[PDB]
């Protein structure tokens, strides 16, 4: 199989028109921020990975001829679970299984998680990168990364919004293009358009995961006041 | 009831 060159679906074109390298966007959040590790600055970090998430998710086709309240409440469902499969995709990126990769450019070894780490905590990171093993096994590419954030992005049932046609559009539309770029940039993975919508389940059962994390962080008095991951926890 | 997320989004 191999990635991009022809026959790409026009979705994951434009996604990928969207889509900054991770060089710029480590740039912008070490901008917008400045032994054990620091709690507050990686929650702050955290955050500002999400506004990042929101910025992409205001430029996106589609996206941007929704009113905000619709907006609203497609982020309101779909925040963790971009967070987790922006951070695993970096993880399949840096091709390390000793160590992660924090958006700013960060690496931290996974010892250092055993010392530091909570239960709660120690075991996501663990069941975080055995799926992303389980992606670099499949060759996930960048072309199918965004359309995953977009298949995403747009995963609420559309009963939950105003606009149905738009995104029922959309949701067809980004399902399409997954399985006809799967289909025919990597045709001897037979079932890869299944494996990634499983992917996704698991990308689902970790942000829950990471969520109930949260939760446990916010009743202990724990998070920084007015942290954006808590007011969407919250929502 | 303004909120951080309808700040981004305006
Ligand atoms: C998908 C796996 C990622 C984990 C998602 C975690 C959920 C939300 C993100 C919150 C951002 C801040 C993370 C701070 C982590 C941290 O400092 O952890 C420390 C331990 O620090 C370490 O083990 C080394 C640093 C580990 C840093 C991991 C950072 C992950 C960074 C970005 C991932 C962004 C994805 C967010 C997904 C959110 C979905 C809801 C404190 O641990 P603890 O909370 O268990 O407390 C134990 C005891 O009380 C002593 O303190």
């Amino acid at each position: 199989g191999s990635s991009g060159g022809p026959n790409v679906p026009e979705l994951i074109l434009q996604l990928l028109q969207l889509e900054p390298e991770e060089d710029q966007v480590r740039a912008r959040i070490v901008g917008c921020l400045q032994q054990p590790a620091p709690f507050s600055l990686l929650c702050r970090m955290a955050d500002q990975t999400f506004i990042s998430i929101v910025d992409w998710a205001r430029r996106c086709m589609v996206f941007k001829e929704l009113e905000v309240a619709d907006q609203m409440t497609l982020l309101q469902n779909s925040w963790s679970e971009l967070l987790v499969l922006d951070h695993i995709y970096r993880q399949v990126q840096y091709g390390k299984e000793d160590s992660i990769l924090l958006v700013t450019g960060q690496e931290v070894e996974l010892s250092t998680v055993a010392v530091q780490a909570g239960s709660l905590l120690h075991s996501l990171v663990l069941r975080a990168q055995e799926l992303v093993l389980q992606l670099h096994a499949l060759q996930l590419d960048r072309q199918e990364f965004v359309c995953l954030k977009f298949l995403i992005l747009f995963s609420l049932d559309v009963k939950f919004l105003n606009n149905h046609s738009l995104v029922k559009d959309a949701q067809e539309k980004a399902n399409a293009a997954l399985l006809d770029y799967t289909l025919s940039h990597y045709p001897h993975s037979g079932d890869k358009f299944q494996q990634l919508l499983l992917s996704l389940v698991e990308v689902r059962a970790l942000s829950m995961q990471a969520k109930e994390y949260l939760y446990h962080k916010h009743l202990g008095n724990e998070m920084p006041r007015n942290n954006l991951l808590i007011e969407m926890l919250q929502a | 009831r303004p909120t951080i997320l309808y700040a981004l989004l305006s």
